[PDB]
């Protein structure tokens, strides 16, 4: 608790003194137990700043790990414990974000020295994952800027010369590291990039080989991961590349191809990650085979894995966004694709025996494919609006609450109903109370999200406010009622106790009969960020303008700040006027005539 | 607004205002801010009513009759504006309710006087949105009337009832619209039979159409399950607000289709709430409805008939009123006793189980009104219950309790040797009689109770237990939700004269037509001691503790220890023998040739509420210890039965010591 620094210093000194007398050093023992113990102590550390002393002691002089592994250079078949040290370092590096930069250069120098004379395996993979986790530490290029990338690239390309019996578990991490060399700093990797990409593409082509040869499935996943890493920074847009990127999408397309053998996934996951992050780079590649792409992405969205579920959802979202963008750009000639997509969405939505994920993707497709539907026919958007509103009333404005998230999906639905409201010539007068209740409940449910989901919620509210205000004067009154009701609901929450809240996280509550849910009670200060974001909507304004294509390039529609501020002051004045703040005395009573003296009246004050 | 008030106050220009409101005129304007670059169209009347709504509503309520007449005269071609103005007037009349009383009732009556003008609104082949508007307007009228002027007859009831029935019977309505109709159900519950059974028929048709036979066909998280639970909760809320015998019949028929219901807790809470709330006549009517449901000869299976009493009638009886219980008892005395004393058939299997179930149910009912009623009525001088057929308030004593206890004793003393048709049902029948007899005995007489056993090949212990079910006693009590109430309407649904903001949230729901639910602090919300306890046994996963006759008999034993027997304060109270019941239990437990289940039952009886067992000690030390140290027991290893026995028998040290007698010392050494 407090003596860990002295204990870890003593263990470091013992480890430093261990490599003396007999060079055997207890063979596999007498160092492995010490390393495991210090690692357990480090991962079992505490929350406050006491860890600064032990972190400084870890990266220090002779009684340190870096000097130990540097002096471990002559460990010929001796001291098979450096891999545990690297694993502890990467865990510890994951546990704490490197505070200062002069330690990072020493760490990378030590791992580079480990790379030299690395015999066989079981240490190469720890060294490479340590380097992978190290390269994600900065993410800003303000540190690690001496740019030794040339020597590393030369060494890695020299490793590509052998290409005979490198282990599969090592080769995948090697190529992942090769992919990770990008997105470090500009003005680098611009001259050897063509040769590196040619070698990578040829190696991947030999990996599949389009035959009955050995596929080397772990190698293919790392190749796709490196491909995505390379495409993340460098553009390689196929719009100027007619041949060398059609194949780079075909590689992904056969990677997405499902089969019975799961093979621990990886190779059908890196491809979906690449598609999700680079759908904008295959324009018309997605279009020329939309039916098969859509059905395969839906099949991957209907699975049991979790990370693969997230990858499939992101890939389907990116696909649908691209297709929606191209159709909204060219809705005249593109009609069969829109008909197929919206028929699938209609069938899914009208299918009453649907699930939450399928409904979510259908509602997202409803939101994305609205403008083309309007230009083909005016009467479609009305049916989309009424179906979406009925579904939202069924799922959100209910008392049932069997148990689910049921609130982490409302902004994703509000952003979708906002588009259909935007693309409506006339608004049905009977679903306006449902829309008002939806927006009020969205405002009330603000302090139940992570900060990014909170920003999504405020963006949804901003979009709905723009859609409401861009329709007519009566819907501005609807906006006013929504703001007033939200203010009333926020004001009705219980008052923050003036007394101190004691130590935070002092326990886990009473923990009664199945006390779960973690429904933290809101206060007035929990809703402060939402209204600040509402009154400062310029960033969200330009974000929505860049995302969607709509006639909103003008400062008149941008002036939601004045509208929301006026609604706030009007609601404040309304609540002040309507509230009853009179006060009386209740310890005494009337109709007093010859009764007990304490019961007549209190001493005059 | 001031200029408008002056203009209205100058004269009586109400007609011009309705006319300028109901006027088709489009006022083109540019895109509000920047939307499309085209023009934006909106009506003049909608804008004018949206701005100065309060003044127009006030002056229209001033000249109420002419305004309503003109509005519903022009309600064929301006359905948006007429609906908007009518809704605005209804919200205006709902506001200022505590001061401007009788304005809303007058408006509702005047609107209901011209339903034929809105007949073309809710009819067939009409737009669905118009039908929802009609439903919302009707709901607003019903709540603003507060069931004061609207009822059967003398209120233009046939038109509104036909509108409601046609709204229910429409197949195009979604489940939420039918849920709003079910919310509107309690206003139509004052039925008089005849043509008003059409409500029952359409309700049963709705239940058949949209409710599955099993409540598990919809997995949790599916929207179908949420819609199903929402409809069920709306039905239960309508029952609570209604107290209709028909609604209770329908919900019990739904609930008893399966032994376990996913929302059984809500059903029981609603039953207990409608049993607590109400008047005497409503309670006896509901009890009579459930009782007539129970005693009807229909092709219904035995478990459904048992569930009619075990789940529904039991809760109503336990949460009933004192005088309603007496009247129900006086109603059901005659039939129950002749049913209990009736002969059996034992010819057709379908007739055997229904007779067994009827007798078991009658025994449980009599158990309830003997446990909850004082002795001044069941057996006293001025007994309102007249069991005797001759009657006429003749003789005195108890011709009811004697016959009931005799029938219970005959039920216990049944010889089943060689008779194997249905065993478990009778096992329940014997346990049911014992509990009924215990409840009768507990509040009639005092002193030593009835003779136990008597032998003659008829003992209660063999009949009340299974003798073939091996109790799987694990190493410890371990290894033997749903949908919950969801959110609540806190600070809403009612002004309650407690908060103005709560009153505004309650008017937001009335205006929009959709109830508002916030987030509760705690997911479970125990309002009071309901279902927590009846008017120390924190272990329900044990089979021997979850026995039909273990909980009643232990309560009987505790009743023997208090205010019964020798007076308190005895020192070394007869340490050489035991009283008749104690010595009987000692003989049945101490004997090693009796089946194992009886010994386990008596041992757990001794462990539970060991206060009574501890006096007369050094006596019960040995029969527990033989069971503890034996090859035949609840299972292998040190199971929790052995743990409890050892804890109780070592906590008894000092007062009693297992030394001196060599018979128990050897067994103690074996146990060690």
């Amino acid at each position: 608790m407090a003596g860990s620094g002295a204990g870890v210093r003593c263990s470091l000194l013992r480890l430093q003194e261990t490599l003396s007398a007999a060079d055997r050093c207890g063979a596999a023992l007498a160092g492995h137990q010490l390393i495991r113990g210090l690692g357990q102590e480090c991962v079992l550390s505490s929350s406050p700043a006491v860890l600064a002393l032990q972190t400084s002691l870890v990266f220090s002089r002779d009684f340190g790990l870096l000097v130990f592994v540097r002096k471990s250079l002559n460990s010929i078949e001796f001291r098979e414990c450096r891999e545990e040290i690297l694993k502890f370092l990467c865990i510890f590096l994951e546990k704490m974000g490197q505070k200062i930069a002069p330690y990072s250069v020493e760490i990378k120098n030590t791992c580079t020295s480990v790379y030299t004379k690395d015999r066989a395996a079981k240490c190469k993979i720890p060294a490479l994952d340590l380097l992978i986790k190290l390269l994600q530490t900065f993410r800003s290029s303000r540190l690690m800027d001496e740019f030794k990338i040339g020597e590393l690239f030369s060494k890695f390309y020299g490793e590509l010369a052998l290409k005979k019996k490198i282990p599969d578990t090592v080769l995948e991490k090697v190529y992942e590291l090769l992919g990770l060399l990008g997105e470090v700093h500009p003005s680098e990797m611009i001259n050897n990039a063509e040769n590196l990409f040619r070698a990578f593409l040829g190696e991947l082509k030999t990996q599949m080989t389009s035959a009955v040869r050995e596929p080397k499935l772990p190698v293919l996943a790392g190749c796709l991961k490196g491909l995505s890493s390379l495409l993340c920074n460098f553009t390689k847009s196929m719009e100027e590349d007619p041949q060398t990127s059609r194949e780079i999408f075909n590689f992904v397309l056969k990677a997405i191809r499902p089969q019975i053998d799961l093979k621990r996934y990886a190779v059908p996951s890196a491809g979906l990650r690449l598609f999700a992050l680079h759908a904008s780079q295959f324009s018309t590649c997605l279009l020329d085979n939309y039916v098969s792409l859509f059905e395969v992405l839906l099949k991957w969205c209907a699975h049991t894995n979790v990370e693969l579920k997230k990858a499939a959802l992101s890939a389907l979202e990116s696909f649908l966004k691209q297709v929606s963008n191209m159709v909204a750009k060219n809705a005249e000639m593109h009609k069969n694709k829109l008909q197929y997509f919206m028929e699938q969405f209609y069938g899914i939505i009208r299918n009453v025996d649907s699930n939450n994920k399928e409904l979510s993707i259908a509602i997202r497709g409803y939101g994305l494919f609205a403008g083309p539907c309007k230009v083909i026919n005016a009467k479609d958007v009305d049916f989309m609006y009424v179906e979406l509103i009925q579904r939202c009333k069924q799922m959100f404005l209910t008392q049932t609450d069997t148990g689910d998230d049921r609130v982490y999906q409302m902004p994703s639905f509000l952003q979708s109903v906002a588009s259909v409201l935007l693309y409506l010539d006339t608004v049905p007068e009977v679903y306006t109370p449902v829309l008002e209740h939806l927006v009020v409940m969205q405002i009330d449910s603000f302090p139940q999200y992570s900060p990014k989901m909170q920003l999504v919620c405020c963006r949804a509210i901003v979009k709905v406010f723009l859609a409401l205000a861009a329709k007519g004067p009566v819907l501005r009154n609807c906006i006013s009622t929504v703001v007033h009701q939200g203010l009333i609901r926020i004001c009705s929450k219980p008052v923050v106790l003036p007394k101190g809240p004691e130590s935070e996280s002092e326990d886990h509550r009473a923990s009664g009969e199945v006390r779960t849910g973690k429904w933290k009670v809101p206060t007035y200060k929990d809703y402060v960020d939402l209204f600040r974001h509402l009154l400062s909507s310029d960033q969200m304004m330009d974000s929505i303008l860049a995302d969607e294509a709509f006639f909103s390039v003008n400062s008149s529609s941008e002036s939601l700040n004045h509208l929301l501020y006026d609604e706030f002051v009007k609601s404040v004045l309304k609540i002040v006027e309507k509230l009853d703040l009179t006060l009386e005395i209740q310890t005494v009573g009337e109709q007093e005539n010859g009764d007990e003296a304490p019961g007549v009246w209190m001493i005059p004050t | 607004s001031g200029l408008l008030e002056l203009a209205f106050a100058f004269g009586g220009l109400c007609e011009r205002l309705v006319s300028l409101l109901l006027n088709p005129a489009v006022l083109s304007t540019a895109s509000l801010g920047s939307s499309q670059g085209s023009v934006i169209h909106f009506s003049h009347g909608e804008y004018f009513y949206s701005l100065f709504s309060e003044t127009i509503n006030t002056e229209l309520l001033k000249n109420l009759d002419l305004a309503v007449l003109e509005l519903m005269q022009s309600s064929v071609d301006n359905t948006k504006m007429v609906s908007a103005v009518l809704n605005g007037m209804l919200d205006q009349s709902f506001r200022e309710r505590a001061n401007q009383k009788h304005q809303g009732l007058k408006l509702a009556t005047t609107i209901l006087q011209h339903w034929k003008k809105c007949d073309s609104w809710w009819a067939k082949d009409s737009p669905l949105e118009t039908k929802m508007a009609v439903l919302a307007l009707l709901a607003k009228i019903l709540q603003i009337d507060s069931s004061v002027s609207f009822n059967t007859s003398h209120g233009s009831f046939p038109e509104v009832f036909t509108t409601y029935i046609s709204l229910l019977a429409d197949t195009k309505l979604d489940l939420h619209l039918k849920g709003q109709a079910v919310t509107l159900l309690p206003f139509f519950t004052s039925l008089t039979g005849g043509s008003l059974e059409e409500l029952r028929r359409v309700l049963e048709q709705l239940i058949v159409a949209h409710f599955p036979m099993q409540s598990r066909e919809f997995p949790p998280g599916t929207p179908r399950f949420n819609n199903y639970v929402d409809c069920m909760k709306k039905f239960l809320d309508a029952l609570e607000l209604s107290q209709s015998p028909m609604l209770l019949e329908l919900m019990t028929e739904v609930l008893c289709r399966e032994q376990q219901h996913v929302m059984e807790e809500l059903f029981q809470s609603s039953f207990r709430r409608i049993a607590r709330r109400g008047s005497c006549v409503t309670q006896v009517g509901l009890l009579e409805s459930v009782y007539e449901m129970f005693r009807k000869d229909d092709p219904r299976l035995s478990f459904t008939r048992q569930s009619f009493v075990d789940r529904s009638l039991l809760t109503l009886l336990w949460h009933c009123s004192l005088d309603a219980l007496r009247e129900f008892f006086s109603t059901i005395v005659v039939d129950a006793i002749d049913v209990l004393k009736s002969r059996f058939t034992k010819l057709n299997e379908s007739t055997f189980d229904t007779q067994i179930t009827k007798k078991m149910g009658y025994y449980k009912i009599l158990d309830v009104m003997y446990s909850r009623l004082p002795k001044d009525d069941v057996h006293a001088k001025e007994s309102k219950i007249n069991q005797v057929f001759h009657g006429s308030c003749i003789t005195e004593g108890n011709e009811l309790t004697k016959t009931l206890i005799k029938l219970c004793y005959d039920a216990f003393t049944e010889n089943m040797a060689g008779e194997n048709q249905l065993l478990e049902r009778r096992r329940l029948y014997h346990c049911a009689a014992y509990n009924c007899a215990i409840s009768v005995i507990c509040c009639v007489f005092n002193e030593l109770k009835f003779y136990q056993g008597f032998l003659f090949s008829e003992k209660p212990e063999k009949n009340l237990l299974i003798f073939e079910n091996l109790i799987d006693l694990k190493r410890r009590y371990n290894f033997p939700n749903g949908d919950s109430d969801g959110p609540s309407y806190m600070s809403s649904l009612s002004y309650l004269a407690d908060s103005t903001l709560s009153e505004e949230m309650s008017q937001f729901d009335f205006s929009t037509g959709v109830q508002s639910y916030s987030y509760s602090s705690q997911d479970p919300r125990p309002a009071t001691g309901r279902f927590r306890r009846r008017e120390v046994l924190e272990l329900e996963m044990d089979e021997l503790n979850r026995h039909e006759c273990m909980a009643p008999l232990t309560a009987l034993v505790k009743h023997m220890h208090r205010s019964l027997g020798p007076p308190q304060g005895e020192e070394d109270s007869v340490p050489r023998d035991l009283p008749s019941w104690m010595k009987f239990l000692h003989g049945k437990l101490g004997n090693p040739i009796v089946p194992l289940n009886i010994r386990l039952f008596l041992a757990k009886l001794v462990i539970n509420t060991e206060e009574v067992f501890r006096p007369y000690a050094k006596h019960w030390l040995s029969p527990l210890l033989q069971l503890a140290a034996s090859e035949n027991n609840g299972g292998e290893g040190i199971h929790y039965m052995v743990v409890e026995i050892v804890a109780t028998i070592l906590s008894w040290t000092g007062l009693a010591t297992p030394t001196g007698v060599p018979k128990d010392e050897v067994l103690a050494n074996r146990l060690l």
